[PDB]
């Protein structure tokens, strides 16, 4: 495991406090066998204080999600387009960690809600951690970051009664969509089968934004990231997704875990569309606008390398 | 009220920052119209910083829940049994807040998971806030608070992959239950219909622990709190609860919200069993043991007052998410007992609020404030909302003329520990032998359920244990179930392909106790708020007419009526596409719609008939008003809970009796 | 002012935070000599609160003190700024001000040598507006990204955390000498401005150029200058050091006492106003925070009066919890592209999350505005509001489109000055217009009097002499030499190194008004100044003399302390607790002469040391009664000395002595380098 140095083994040994004092943790210290519990019982307090403070705030969005470790392998030396070290040689390998998620629901909400999905990838490169924080849909609802709380407030549950969980099917969301028409593109994606993928492994990842690749000589090109699934594209049907949300809220996280355990770790080709700085307004829309895709007929994909997830975490909370 | 002062009205006006400067919040400040965003855009950063920090840690348990405000009213002057001020006069009213919850699931998990449920009540009394932090089940899984993290770790999702959500149906939970047999009594309650209540309004509340009532003369008696529902007792069936968890994760919070909004706020009689201190060990078990009930046959309930919930929150986060209950919120006239589960809870709630609030000043949040003056020397801390005038906050002082004054049994209506209480013995980490019978009361509970209820409980166990991967855990489970009931172990073992151990009769008996059965509790005392789905069609004007006529009649009786058709229009509430049997307590098909029950792009194939068939299978009253329909559905015309009438008025009469009966249990198969 | 939030505990029984009457003096125990019980919620609620009382100190300006007041506009300033608080003659706005040192932790001494903070909040009818300034008009560095470098270097060395509240160590002078931008602020800090007599005797400066913006969109460039009405005054170093030990609270007590006696301090809130076209017209860049506009180039315009007249009720709740931000700006004001200011805008909003431990810090009483708040900010730890609008998003129809967007044209919105533009490459490059680090430090030095210049030289001699590294010391001389060869020579003499050869690239002879303390003439008022009368209980006539002097001095609003061997009616303080740092002038009544020429009641020679210290530190001193030579001879103070008084007549003594208190310091008692 990439994180072996931090692992703690409890397959043998006697219970200790956090400072290494052997202790017990099954009965409270009492004044007499039917008496009150004593303040001096440090075994009780350290155990319960830890429990009392186990929870942390869930993510403001993408709270419901699951992760795995893996490896990225470059298909070539990409110096011709980028100085990026992790892309600088054929077969060069970099560890990754990926987290997939729904977007609107809290922790515990169902995997198979109709929603945009998060697809976040960390490359632990030899020149620093590089993250591509993506979604399964290539365009976003809004054109300016300042509007994010408006979008999210409208889609999340109504704030008087906190209803409904993990769903756009309520007045406030459709009010926002209808008053803020930039939302139409992502809305159509979310209303298609892309809103209910068969699994994390059967969906693609997109950076959404135009980024730049920069060479060591300072020249740059405009790029879009596209993680193309090697398992194929597949969706649920809506009635099926609803039933699954009840019968197995953990469906996508279980599907990922299981695939990895059986030696069927999922793969994506990591790709970019690459265009010149001069094409920023050439395609009939602005490349600065995250509500637009570059049609593949205008700019084809280049395969940069292989992303493979093949190791489940050891402790979900910690990782 | 501390809340009215903090209500903020945004129905008019121009947008401002948090410091009152009018601003806009729709476009970022940029270096040119297609340029980068500027660091000096303080409008952007304040808005996004607030968004970035909206979330707070969910509660460690009972994370999923819903709250409402109301009033408690005392039936009498109870000075004869307690010094408690909120109970000191006939008709004395005290404002309350109640939050109900599941127990294991995270904050976005489904209301209709099978679980113990929380039922926490705050009384904002004229002598301080008093909380009773209870559950819908009267006994708890474990006998010492130090074991709480073990229980909770075992029932919550496995910590490598965080699977499964809001469910005991996995190896670790059953490993814990089978290795810690104290768990059996609460386990049998959770595996009964009490694990899947029809609503928060149709369950009771229990303080679980024995507490004390203490009089102003210092004498004390032992008490158990029981909040008895005036709506009656009702459960879902398991398959229904499963479907509901997917179709409407908000089912219980919506049910509560809607009942309050329609002026049908739920009610409970706040009751106690009261017994003498000399009876701590007189009933065949120890009253300090939280895994035991006192049978009502040994100690009847005394009704103290009425609890009614009648007003929904204004802001969920500020009120329901932020309410911080404590069993340490106690008032004069109440005291603790030496129940080692209760003893340790006292520490936990004060501590965990530091985690949720991020600061020590959580009692200053409006929902947590008392309704009387606060006089003490607590100072500073992050989020300090007070400006204290007393500049000598120490006791003893002369510089503030010796104020505040100490309050105790004698002076200032002080809280005081029941003066009869003593301790004697060694300082020990030992369990009392009086706690050792883990199986008799679970059997008592089992014996007290009706045959079909017993079958439902066996089937819940067959479902969950069949999902346990470890053969050794499954055997260990059978060992414990067998000590409660050989027959239970046999019947569960049958579904999982194991043999039950031989009968071990040490704890078997045939005693029963009143008031624990749901099925046995008789028809509901009110059908107000109950949901009727009328399945109709837009293809036939007769169908829409029958539905309209049925509607006005059922609505007058306080039923919530939904007319379902292919598409929305005048008179139609819901489409077949969004409708499900879990949305209704009874289902009626109108004659004119017969043809749909025999394909459409407007709904899934067979949807109309599946709604009727699911409703029947799940034991709900069903009917045809105006059969081809009963035959398509395989529903017997002579069945109890099946209605067939031409006369709208006769139909309504019969169907309303069926809603009160609630479930027709003769539709469920029993073991041979 | 914050009346709505006050809690009175002058009566009543102790309760928990939830209003249950309780006790809090004895723990609940299993028997009279038994262990304490976990069920004791009285104990745990009280100790938990105590355990959590402390919050992180501010990252800089940790040590400080605040008061409430009023700002009153002198005019309708509509013709230069849309700012609502300046829109009518006589318009009043509540304020809160906090003053501070800069480097020291909480509990470090007020009289450290340092930059001082001077932060002012105007609770305007269009939102809270903060000017977060210093008592020195220029800052050490030209880019916000360098602040942690500066602060790490000035703060204690991080292996042992030494020294507290002081630039007198290797790392600080290493930074100063490697980052020459620091020279201007350095010279200010090494002058008497680094050791102000009180918060009331220093000025406040915004430092950065900001903009005034009219409703029509036109703007001008401004610098804020809060000019003290009490006058300018400093301590001498060797007094500041003793005072750090005798009274770490000297400045906060001075301020608190002045407000309580009805002498609340006042400043004229002023601006220099210049056209946008003048950004580079004065021989430097107005975006550079290491530069002043000489008053000869742009005169001060008085906008209004700031008066502090009310002390806080609870220090923690008010002074400790006040959270200032330069991002608390109002319509009519705007930022400039000063790269130091630019980064500050990020820092203050971020750091309050650290102090408050949650995002709702604007809801603390001291931080709340005095006008309604209408926005869609929600939840977050510690959320006090209960929002009625259940559709907190824009655009909406379900709340009828409220709140409405405010901007230049609607709802009196803030707006960025519409004439502002940017052009060029996206760069991490310093403007060459920022490159002159030395001419202004020299302008400052040239503007001080001869004795003032010596004091600055001596401050540098003191500090640099404590730098262990020979390389750092040489580097420091290299930089000082670029400002002034004479400074470098004089400093070098103390540290046994050779100054390098004169390098006149930046030398010049120009001077500027308003920066000298010594040159700012006698104090405009002597109210609040402290007179210690040394007396004795051994002679009833010494006490009589002390009482007559007191009556005559208190008439003119001086704060009088009578000092004797022991307390009694008419005596305020014993010799044991008295010190010269406690007084602005010292008088000995001739009846007490014998004390000046051993006791278990005070340290040996204490009465004389008070008199000698006060003399040596430049204060007015004297003997009242006619017999002065025994005292003056013992003290070695010349009777003919300037600021040395000797009269038999109490009236005549006081008249002369009060002139000396206004002169404040007698600078002829300090030696000068030849
Ligand atoms: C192109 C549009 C966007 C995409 C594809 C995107 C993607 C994501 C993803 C995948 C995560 C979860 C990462 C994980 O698994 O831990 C995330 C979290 C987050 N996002 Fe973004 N996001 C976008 C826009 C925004 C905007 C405009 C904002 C705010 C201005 C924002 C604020 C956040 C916050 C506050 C979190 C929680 C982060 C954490 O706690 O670590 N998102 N988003
Ligand atoms: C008689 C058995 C128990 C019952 C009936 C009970 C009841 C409850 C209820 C109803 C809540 C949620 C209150 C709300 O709605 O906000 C709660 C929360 C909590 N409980 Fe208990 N509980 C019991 C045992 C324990 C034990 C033994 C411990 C720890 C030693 C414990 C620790 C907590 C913690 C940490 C929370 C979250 C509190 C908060 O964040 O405000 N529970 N419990
Ligand atoms: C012109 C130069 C500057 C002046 C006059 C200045 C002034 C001040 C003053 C007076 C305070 C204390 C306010 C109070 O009494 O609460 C303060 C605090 C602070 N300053 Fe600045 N400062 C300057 C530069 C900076 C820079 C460049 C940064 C960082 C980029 C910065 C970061 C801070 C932080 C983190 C605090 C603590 C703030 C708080 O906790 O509320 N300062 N500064
Ligand atoms: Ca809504
Ligand atoms: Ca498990
Ligand atoms: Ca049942
Ligand atoms: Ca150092
Ligand atoms: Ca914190």
């Amino acid at each position: 495991s990439p994180l072996a140095a931090y692992e703690v083994d409890d397959s043998t040994g006697y219970l200790t406090s956090d400072v290494g004092g052997p202790i017990q943790d099954q009965t409270s210290l009492k004044a007499g066998i039917r008496g009150p519990t004593l303040l001096e019982d440090f075994m009780f307090r350290q155990k319960i204080q830890h429990f009392d403070h186990e929870r942390v705030p869930e993510r403001a969005v993408h709270a419901r999600g699951a992760g795995a470790h893996g490896t990225f392998t470059s298909y070539a030396d990409w110096s011709n387009i980028t100085a990026a070290s992790f892309l600088n040689a054929t077969g060069k390998q970099t560890p990754v960690f990926v987290r997939f998620s729904t977007c609107a629901g809290s922790r515990g909400s169902a995997d198979t809600a109709r929603d945009v999905h998060g697809f976040a990838t960390r490359f632990y490169t030899d020149e620093g951690n590089f993250d591509i924080v993506g979604n399964n849909i290539p365009v976003f609802f809004i054109q300016d970051a300042i509007q994010f709380p408006d979008l999210i407030h409208s889609v999340k549950p109504r704030p008087d009664n906190e209803i409904p969980q993990a769903a756009t099917a309520h007045d406030s969301a459709w009010d926002f969509f209808s008053q803020q028409p930039s939302t139409m593109h992502t809305l159509f994606w979310a209303m298609s089968g892309h809103g209910i993928p068969r699994s994390y492994r059967h969906m693609d990842g997109f950076g959404v934004h135009t980024f730049r690749f920069v060479k060591d000589d300072g020249s740059s090109k405009l790029i879009k990231w596209h993680f193309k699934s090697r398992q194929g594209k597949a969706s649920l049907v809506w009635e099926e997704a609803q039933v699954l949300s009840g019968k197995n809220a953990d469906f996508h996280r279980q599907d990922l875990w299981d695939a990895i355990e059986s030696g069927n770790g999922p793969e994506w080709d990591v790709c970019v569309q690459i265009v010149d700085e001069s094409q920023a307004q050439a395609f009939g829309f602005d490349l600065l606008d995250p509500t637009k895709i570059i049609p593949e007929e205008y700019a084809p994909l280049t395969k940069l390398g292989l992303l493979k997830l093949d190791r489940n975490p050891t402790n979900y909370f910690a990782e | 009220s501390p809340l009215a002062a903090y209500e903020v009205d945004d129905s008019t006006g121009y947008l401002t920052s948090d410091v009152g400067g009018p601003i806009q919040d729709q476009t970022s400040l940029k270096a040119g119209i297609r340029g980068p965003t500027l660091l000096e855009d303080f409008m952007f950063r304040q808005k996004i910083q607030h968004f970035d920090h909206e979330r707070v840690p969910e509660r460690a348990v009972h994370a999923r829940g819903a709250g409402a405000h109301g009033t408690f009213t005392s039936y009498a002057d109870w000075s004869n049994i307690t010094a408690a001020s909120f109970l000191n006069a006939t008709g004395k009213q005290t404002p309350v807040f109640v939050r109900f919850s599941t127990c294991a699931g995270s904050r976005g998990s489904a209301d209709t998971a099978r679980d113990v449920h929380g039922f926490a009540t705050r009384f904002y009394t004229d002598e301080g806030n008093f909380d009773i932090v209870g559950n819908n089940i009267p006994v708890f899984f474990i006998q010492d608070a130090i074991q709480f993290p073990d229980l909770i770790h075992s029932v919550k999702p496995r910590p490598d992959n965080e699977i499964p959500q809001a469910a005991t149906a996995h190896d670790s939970a059953w490993d814990f239950f089978s290795q810690q047999p104290s768990t059996m009594h609460t386990l049998f309650w959770a595996m009964s219909g009490h694990g899947i209540p029809r609503s928060y309004r149709h369950m009771d509340g229990f303080g679980v622990h024995t507490f004390r009532f203490v009089k102003d003369d210092g004498s004390s008696k032992l008490i158990k709190w029981h909040f008895k529902s005036r709506q009656g007792k009702a459960s879902l069936v398991w398959e229904e609860a499963q479907v509901l968890s997917g179709k409407n994760a908000d089912f219980h919070r919506q049910d509560l919200w809607d009942a309050i909004e329609s002026g049908n706020g739920p009610e409970w009689d706040v009751c106690v069993q009261i017994v003498d201190e000399s009876q701590a060990q007189a009933f065949g078990f120890d009253l300090l043991d939280p895994t035991k009930i006192i049978p009502e046959e040994y100690a009847p309930l005394t009704k103290l007052g009425l609890l009614k919930l009648d007003r929904n929150p204004t802001n969920y986060f500020a009120e329901t998410e932020q309410v911080m209950f404590q069993p340490g919120h106690i008032v004069r006239g109440i005291d603790f007992t030496e129940d080692p589960l209760l003893q340790g809870r006292l520490f936990s709630y004060l501590d965990t609020q530091l985690n949720r609030n991020g600061g020590p000043n959580f009692e200053q949040l409006p929902i947590n404030m008392p309704r009387v003056p606060i006089h003490n020397n607590n100072r500073d801390g992050a989020g300090q909302m007070f400006i204290h005038r007393n500049k000598y906050p120490y006791t003893p002082n002369t510089l503030n003329s010796g104020y505040p004054r100490q309050a105790n049994q004698n002076a200032g209506r002080g809280f005081f520990t029941a003066p009869g209480r003593t301790a004697s013995g060694a300082l020990v980490r030992e369990v009392s032998p009086t706690f050792n019978d883990h199986w008799s009361q679970p059997r008592l509970f089992f014996n007290s359920l009706t045959p079909v209820e017993q079958q439902f409980l066996v089937n819940a166990m067959r479902f969950e244990i069949s999902l346990v991967k470890s053969e050794e855990v499954k055997k260990n489970v059978l060992t414990q179930l067998n000590r409660v009931s050989h027959d239970v172990a046999v019947r569960v073992a049958a579904a999982i392909g194991l043999g039950a151990p031989d009968a071990d009769d040490t704890y078997y008996h045939n005693n029963k106790t009143a008031g624990v059965s749901i099925v046995g509790s008789g028809p509901l005392p009110t059908i107000k708020t109950l949901r009727v789905g009328i399945l109709a069609t837009t293809s036939e004007s007769s169908a829409l007419d029958q539905a309209a006529q049925l509607r006005t009649r059922l609505e007058k009786d306080g039923l919530v009526v939904t007319v379902v058709a292919e598409t929305l229009r005048e008179g139609v509430d819901q489409t077949y596409s969004t409708a499900d049997a879990t949305g209704f307590d009874g289902v009626v098909v109108v004659d004119g719609a017969a043809a749909l029950f025999a394909s459409s792009p407007l709904f899934p194939t067979g949807r109309p008939l599946q709604i009727f068939v699911d409703a029947y299978r799940w034991g709900k009253p069903v009917g045809v008003c105006g059969s081809e329909v009963l035959d398509a559905a395989d529903v017997p015309e002579d069945g109890d809970g099946v209605y067939s009438e031409e006369s709208v008025d006769m139909f309504v009469e019969e169907f309303e009796k069926g809603l009160a009966t609630f479930r027709f249990t003769d539709r469920f198969a029993l073991d041979s």
